[PDB]
């Protein structure tokens, strides 16, 4: 979380896939880590 | 796996590594190992 609202669920939720969940697949015993909140990166093109 | 041209670091950074955070939620496994080349060919060795 961020308790002064300086990132929104979208940047934490992609920063614990990028630096959080591989680091803690490796621990012993973990059979699946799943992330629930927001959603992937995209690029979203929105046309007009 | 296979992904045509591409370079071996992006087969490894987008290929190799989701397919390890995948495998390791295996059991009695002791290491893996992932061999990537410029035949667009990736290779992980999965030893138990
Ligand atoms: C913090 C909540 C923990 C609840 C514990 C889970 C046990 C409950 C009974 C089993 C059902 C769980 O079912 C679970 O549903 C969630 C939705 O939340 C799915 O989650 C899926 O959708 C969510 C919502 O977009 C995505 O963030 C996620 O990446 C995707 O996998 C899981 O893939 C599935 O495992």
């Amino acid at each position: 979380f961020s308790p002064n609202g300086k990132y929104d669920s979208l940047y934490m939720r992609n920063y614990a896939t990028l630096k959080v969940k591989d680091e803690l697949a490796r621990l012993p015993g973990v059979g699946q880590i799943q992330i629930f909140g927001s959603g992937e990166y995209a690029m979203r093109v929105w046309l007009d | 796996a296979e992904y045509p041209g591409a370079n071996p670091k992006v087969i490894a950074e987008t290929v190799a590594t989701p397919l390890e955070e995948a495998i390791n939620g295996v059991e009695n496994m002791m290491y893996m190992k992932s061999v990537a080349g410029s035949d667009g060919v990736l290779v992980t060795t999965v030893t138990f």
